[PDB]
Formats: structure tokens, C-alpha cells, sequence
């Protein structure tokens, strides 16, 4: 059911400034009107992140994914190491009703995509271990953070009503935790899933590195400001 | 006072003797409403159980399993837990469970055990000597046995080699007993490895069918997901008690709080990393923790020469939990004071107490 197309999906791989996006709650502890310094993996301020306008990309320590989505074209993600049945493959799809997460040794095609008239991008589904169904994640800006530590997969998310033309706006917004997975995999690469009908896709990708941040909690316990300490001397 | 001062006479003044702290009364535990019970109903109470050489395999992961209800069940003839004690199986647990279910004769139940060999133990199913888990078997003569002949159940009888641990054989190759090859048809030296069982409602004890399910618990480095619940209990308030709220342990008094937790945090700390507020896993409300009171004690004496009646001051302790009656009790900004009277006059200060007040001897 999966066959290669004629034209290459050559999306322009440009660069864009990160500004001050990609801050999430590091724990589940309530703090009121206090400044707290924490050392963890983050996305450094004012970095140059990659912009696509669908190859295989390395996973590294963590991944920050952003989509200036209109009409919900982006549908899912694929994670793994060998991207076949020889190693565990993680699959996430948010279809029309609910999100489905699978951990199985699938057999994907060269260029998987969702297809419309369910999941047929895999030619086999054997030795399944973990299954999960939950509420759907999704002119909007959708931000997600994917991390994998000691057999635990952490997904944080945030939705924003945006009206800017092209790039990420100059603003600050923390990312609340969304989902945890108690599954042990050693993912090294990933992919993006599009529901393209048989008959112009832009997103932003950034990586994470360890560093120290300073966060401010207001009286209600919401993160409102942050400072990167491994930067210009004033910030330090 | 004489003990601390190490003398048989005491000069007039105020001295510090010992400390005082409110002891905890009882302990409480909190845990969520529980969910995702493990589905043993469709395994042990299954309508049909496969053959011994083709035992049904079921995977158990990501649920909660109460072993007390099956432990107390008397409907099972044999319940042997070898790797671990049956009672403590509710606490200790492994990352996954494998259930192997089949039916055998009553005389063959002993073969299904570590360090056991036999026709069933070597031709149909093999159990390793290092196996950890449990085996639960019960008679099924009233169900599995058939009046017309329960020939649906088959057991493997012929194989050159034995069975590996946790190995299932479903091959129906015509076994060759001798050196004479057979072209798919059983001959003098060729016989069918599978023999059909002859269960009947009245066939004797030992020959009757018996449903046996073996649960093997495996603890691969993946996180453990299936074992017994945590027994919660009710909560109390306005009492210095010790608690283990969802694994977070601490001692103090619990009160109602007006703090507004954001919908995903569980507990809070103000500064210097000291927990103040927690969220109960069942009611989902924010509480407040305060360490129960403590402080030093002091004795006011007019000197051994003058008299031998003293007064007792508890520092920074509210006049609510003194123990115990003595004399009239006074509550001051410095704490509580027993054994002395309060007057409206004003003299010079002899034995300073604090907060602008002090006491003397007249009584004290
Ligand atoms: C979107 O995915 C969900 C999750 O798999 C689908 O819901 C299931 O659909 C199957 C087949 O129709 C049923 O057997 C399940 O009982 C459904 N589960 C739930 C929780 O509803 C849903 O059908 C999918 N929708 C589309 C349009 O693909
Ligand atoms: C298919 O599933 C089986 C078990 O369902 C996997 O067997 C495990 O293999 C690992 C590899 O070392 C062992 O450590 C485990 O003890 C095995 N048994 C388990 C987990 O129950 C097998 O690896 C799976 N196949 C693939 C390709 O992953
Ligand atoms: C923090 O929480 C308080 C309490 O909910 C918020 O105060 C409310 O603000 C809204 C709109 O600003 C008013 O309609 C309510 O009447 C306020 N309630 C109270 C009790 O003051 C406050 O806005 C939140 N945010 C900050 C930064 O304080
Ligand atoms: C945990 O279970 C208890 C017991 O049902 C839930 O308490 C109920 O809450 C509803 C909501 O108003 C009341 O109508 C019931 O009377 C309560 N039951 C009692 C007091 O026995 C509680 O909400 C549950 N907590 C969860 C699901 O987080
Ligand atoms: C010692 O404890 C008592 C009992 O809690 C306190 O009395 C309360 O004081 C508050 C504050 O004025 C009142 O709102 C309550 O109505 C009082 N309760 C009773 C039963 O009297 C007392 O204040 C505490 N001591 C000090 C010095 O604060
Ligand atoms: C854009 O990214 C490149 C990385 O190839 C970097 O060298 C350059 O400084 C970036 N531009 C900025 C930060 O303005
Ligand atoms: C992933 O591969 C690395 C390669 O060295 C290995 O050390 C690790 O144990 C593997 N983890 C899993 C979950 O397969
Ligand atoms: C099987 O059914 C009986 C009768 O209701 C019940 O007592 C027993 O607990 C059930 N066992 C399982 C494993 O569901
Ligand atoms: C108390 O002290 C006086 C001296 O001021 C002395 O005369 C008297 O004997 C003392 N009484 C005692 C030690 O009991
Ligand atoms: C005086 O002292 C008495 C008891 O010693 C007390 O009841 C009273 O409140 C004080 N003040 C006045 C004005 O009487």
C-alpha cells in the first residue's frame, strides 16, 4: 500500500533564530514567588535551529519540535534505531478521535505517510509490548519536547494561538508536562508523519544540551521568566 | 536543677534544664483509588484450555493484581509458590508475568515442578530448576471430561530429544522409532507422537482432567508494572502524626490550606527545600504541614536558702499542650508559665523572664 512518489520532498533546510523558546517545568513541585536555579537539558537561548519548508534526523539527548500548523496536517512521529523489525519501534499518531502509541517491531516503507480514503505504513506488526490510547494532543503554534532518560520517555507540549507571519514570536511561555512512558528503548533517529492526499510543509527542529537556568515563579506557581547562565557576562 | 547544676544548693535565678517535644500519636497512609485490575477472569476461569504440548501462553503487564483473593480461594487443589512466598507476593513484584495454561492427568501434576522429569515433563513441557513463580492446579472432571470420550486433549509421546525450558512443541511429524524411514505413513517403527486423552466423568482418581496454570514472573531491567495494591487508610487533622503521603514521609500536624496548586503538581516547598503542602491522591485537595511544637523548659527559683518552691516556664509553647495542673497557668509572649501568680502592679526586675515581664518572690 506504500509506494514511493515521483517528485522528491525537497524542503528548504534553512536556519532561524531560536530567541527565548523551549522552557518547560523541570519537576512537579509547586513554588510561589521564588527564583530557583536548576541544571538540566535545555535549548540554549538565541540559537540557530533548523527550519524545513522529510528525511531522517538524529535524536541526540532531546528534541524540541515546533509546528506553525494550519488545519492539522501533521499527524504523528516514528522513533527507533534501525527503523525496522530488528529493533523496537515507537509509533505515535493523533488521528481524528484519539492518540495511539505503539511499541512494536514494525516494518515501515521507504517514505511512510498516513494516507486517506487506518495505519498501513507498516507491512508487519509483531512482538508488540506497549499499547496506549488517550485524548488527542492537537493558525496555531504547537510546541513539543521529547526526552528519553533511563528507560523513561517524557513528552511535554504547549499550544498557542499565534498570528505572526513567518518565524517564532518574541515571547515567553513555559511548557507543561504531558505524558510519561515507562518503556526502555535506545532511540537514535526519528521521523515526521504527514497525511498527504494523492493529488509546503514547514516546521522547526532544535536540539538540547546540558546547562544551568534560573527560573522565576510568581505567586500562583507559574513560570514567567528565565535566564540562561552560560551566555554573555551580564546573564552569568 | 540540682542535677544539671551539680550542687546541693541553688542560687536564685533562672536555669535551663531540658527540652520538650510533642510525640506523634498514630500513622496514616494515602494512596490513589487504584485502577487497571489484572484480568485473571479470562485466564483461570477460561472456558477452554489447550493441550499440554500446546499450552496457552498469556502475557501480563501494566495492571494491578491482588494475590490475596486467589490465595484465599479454596477452589484450587494445588497452589505452590516456589520462587517467592505466596503471602509477600502482593508486595514484591517483577517486570512482567507469563501464564502457561494446560490440562493434564491428576497423576501428572507432580511432574510440573523444578527438578522433575517424566513423559509430560520431557515430551510436552519443561520447567527449569531456576524457575521463580507459582503453579495453580485444580480438578476439571466435571468440565473437561466427556461422557463420549474427551479425545480432544492430546499429549506428545514420541520425540528423540527432550523439551527446553519454556518451550512449546506443536510439530506433528511422524516419529521414526527405528532406522526404517517412513514416507509419511506410520509403520512398524513409526508412530504418531500425539496420543488423544481418554477423560470420562467416571474414570478414577488420577486419570481425571486437571487444569494447571503456571505463572512465571520475570524481572528484566524494564520497570515493574504488575503486583499487589497499596492499602490506604483515612486521614486525621489537628494532630501531630507521621505520614507517608504517596511515598513522601514526614511528621507534623495537617491543616486545611488555601494555596492553589496548578493542576499537575503534587507537593510544594517554600525555600531551603522544606515541604509545606501536599495533595492527597484520593480527594485531590491541598493540605498544609506544620511541625508539631517543641521547645526548652526552664525553672525559676528564689534560691534554696529562701525557700524550695519553683515555677516552670516552657519557651515558645502555646498554653494548649502542656502535658499537669499545678497552679494557675499564665500565657505570655515568651511561652507558658506555671506555678506563679500574675499581678497588675509594677516593681523592679529581679529574675528576668522576657518580653518585658519578669517574676519575683513574696509566693512567686
Ligand atoms: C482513530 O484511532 C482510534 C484508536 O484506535 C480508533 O478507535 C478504535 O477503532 C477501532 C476500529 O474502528 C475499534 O475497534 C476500537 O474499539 C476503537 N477504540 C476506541 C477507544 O474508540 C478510531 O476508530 C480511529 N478513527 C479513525 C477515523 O481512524
Ligand atoms: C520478541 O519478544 C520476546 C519476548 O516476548 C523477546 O525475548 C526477550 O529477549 C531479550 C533479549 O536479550 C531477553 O533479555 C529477554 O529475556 C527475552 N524475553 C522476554 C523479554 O520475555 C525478544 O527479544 C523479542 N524480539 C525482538 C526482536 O525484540
Ligand atoms: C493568580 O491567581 C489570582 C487568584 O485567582 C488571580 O486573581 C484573579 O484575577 C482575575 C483576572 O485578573 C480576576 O477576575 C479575579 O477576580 C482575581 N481573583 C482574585 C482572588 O484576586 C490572578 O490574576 C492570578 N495571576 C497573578 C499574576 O496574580
Ligand atoms: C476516589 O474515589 C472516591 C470514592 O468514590 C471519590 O469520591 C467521590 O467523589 C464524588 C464526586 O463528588 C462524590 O459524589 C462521591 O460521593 C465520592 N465518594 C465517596 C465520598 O465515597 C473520589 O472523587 C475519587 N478520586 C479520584 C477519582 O481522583
Ligand atoms: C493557642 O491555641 C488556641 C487554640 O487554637 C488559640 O486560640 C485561637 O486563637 C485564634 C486567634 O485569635 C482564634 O481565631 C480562635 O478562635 C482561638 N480558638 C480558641 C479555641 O480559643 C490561641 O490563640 C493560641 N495561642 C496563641 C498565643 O496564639
Ligand atoms: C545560524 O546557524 C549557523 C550554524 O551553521 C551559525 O554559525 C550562525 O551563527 C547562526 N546565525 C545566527 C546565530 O544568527
Ligand atoms: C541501546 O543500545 C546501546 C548500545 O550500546 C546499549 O548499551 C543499550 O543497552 C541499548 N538499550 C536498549 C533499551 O536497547
Ligand atoms: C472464577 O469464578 C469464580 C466464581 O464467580 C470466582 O469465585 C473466582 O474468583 C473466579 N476466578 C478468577 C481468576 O476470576
Ligand atoms: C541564708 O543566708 C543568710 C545570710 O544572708 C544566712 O544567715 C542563713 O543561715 C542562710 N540560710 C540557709 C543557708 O538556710
Ligand atoms: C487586676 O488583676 C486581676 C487579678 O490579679 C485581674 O483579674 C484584672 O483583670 C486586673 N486588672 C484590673 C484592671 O483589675
Amino acid at each position: 500500500q506504500c509506494v514511493n512518489l515521483r517528485t522528491r520532498t525537497q524542503l528548504p533546510p534553512a536556519y532561524t533564530n531560536s530567541f527565548t523558546r523551549g522552557v518547560y517545568y523541570p519537576d512537579k513541585v509547586f513554588r510561589s514567588s521564588v527564583l530557583h536555579s536548576t541544571q538540566d537539558l535545555f535549548l540554549p537561548f538565541f540559537s540557530n535551529v533548523t527550519w524545513f519548508h522529510n528525511p531522517v534526523l538524529p535524536f541526540n539527548d532531546g528534541v524540541y519540535f515546533a509546528s506553525t500548523e494550519k488545519s492539522n496536517i501533521i499527524r504523528g512521529w516514528i522513533f527507533g534505531t534501525t527503523l525496522d523489525s530488528k529493533t523496537q519501534s515507537l509509533l505515535i499518531v493523533n488521528n481524528a478521535t484519539n492518540v495511539v502509541i505503539k511499541v512494536c517491531e514494525f516494518q515501515f516503507c521507504n517514505d511512510p505517510f498516513l494516507d486517506v480514503y487506518e495505519s498501513g505504513v507498516y507491512s508487519s506488526a509483531n512482538n508488540c509490548t506497549f499499547e496506549y490510547v488517550s485524548q488527542p494532543f492537537l493558525k496555531n503554534l504547537r510546541e513539543f519536547v521529547f526526552k528519553n532518560i533511563d528507560g523513561y520517555f517524557k513528552i511535554y507540549s504547549k499550544h498557542t494561538p499565534i498570528n505572526l507571519v513567518r518565524d517564532l514570536p518574541q515571547g515567553f511561555s513555559a511548557l507543561e508536562p504531558l505524558v510519561d512512558l515507562p518503556i526502555g528503548i535506545n532511540i537514535t533517529r526519528f521521523q515526521t508523519l504527514l497525511a498527504l492526499h494523492r493529488s509546503a510543509a514547514a516546521y522547526y527542529v532544535g536540539y538540547l544540551q546540558p546547562r544551568t537556568f534560573l527560573l522565576k515563579y510568581n505567586e500562583n506557581g507559574t513560570i514567567t521568566d528565565a535566564v540562561d547562565c552560560a551566555l554573555d557576562p551580564l546573564s552569568e | 536543677t540540682k542535677c544539671t547544676l551539680k550542687s546541693f544548693t541553688v542560687e536564685k535565678g533562672i536555669y535551663q534544664t531540658s527540652n520538650f517535644r510533642v510525640q506523634p500519636t498514630e500513622s496514616i497512609v494515602r494512596f490513589p483509588n487504584i485502577t487497571n485490575l489484572c484480568p485473571f477472569g479470562e485466564v483461570f476461569n477460561a472456558t477452554r484450555f489447550a493441550s499440554v504440548y500446546a499450552w496457552n501462553r498469556k502475557r501480563i503487564s501494566n495492571c494491578v493484581a491482588d494475590y490475596s483473593v486467589l490465595y484465599n480461594s479454596a477452589s484450587f487443589s494445588t497452589f505452590k509458590c516456589y520462587g517467592v512466598s505466596p503471602t509477600k507476593l502482593n508486595d514484591l513484584c517483577f517486570t512482567n508475568v507469563y501464564a502457561d495454561s494446560f490440562v493434564i492427568r491428576g497423576d501428572e501434576v507432580r511432574q510440573i515442578a523444578p527438578g522433575q522429569t517424566g513423559k509430560i515433563a520431557d515430551y510436552n513441557y519443561k520447567l527449569p530448576d531456576d524457575f521463580t513463580g507459582c503453579v495453580i492446579a485444580w480438578n476439571s472432571n466435571n468440565l473437561d471430561s466427556k461422557v463420549g470420550g474427551n479425545y480432544n486433549y492430546r499429549y506428545r509421546l514420541f520425540r528423540k530429544s527432550n523439551l527446553k525450558p519454556f518451550e512449546r512443541d506443536i510439530s506433528t511429524e511422524i516419529y521414526q522409532a527405528g532406522s526404517k524411514p517412513c514416507n509419511g505413513v506410520e509403520g512398524f517403527n513409526c508412530y504418531f507422537p500425539l496420543q488423544s486423552y481418554g477423560f470420562q466423568p467416571t474414570n478414577g482418581v488420577g486419570y481425571q482432567p486437571y487444569r494447571v496454570v503456571v505463572l512465571s514472573f520475570e524481572l528484566l531491567h524494564a520497570p515493574a508494572t504488575v503486583c499487589g495494591p497499596k492499602k490506604s487508610t483515612n486521614l486525621v487533622k489537628n494532630k501531630c502524626v507521621n505520614f507517608n503521603f504517596n511515598g513522601l514521609t514526614g511528621t507534623g500536624v495537617l491543616t486545611e490550606s488555601n494555596k492553589k496548586f496548578l493542576p499537575f503538581q503534587q507537593f510544594g516547598r517554600d525555600i531551603a527545600d522544606t515541604t509545606d503542602a501536599v495533595r492527597d491522591p484520593q480527594t485531590l485537595e491541598i493540605l498544609d504541614i506544620t511541625p508539631c511544637s517543641f521547645g526548652g523548659v526552664s525553672v525559676i527559683t528564689p534560691g534554696t536558702n529562701t525557700s524550695n518552691q519553683v515555677a516552670v516556664l516552657y519557651q515558645g509553647v502555646n498554653c494548649t499542650e502542656v502535658p499537669s495542673t499545678g497552679s494557675n497557668v499564665f500565657q505570655t509572649r515568651a511561652g507558658c508559665l506555671i506555678g506563679a501568680e500574675h499581678v497588675n502592679n509594677s516593681y523592679e526586675c529581679d529574675i528576668p523572664i522576657g518580653a518585658g515581664i519578669c517574676a519575683s518572690y513574696q509566693s512567686i
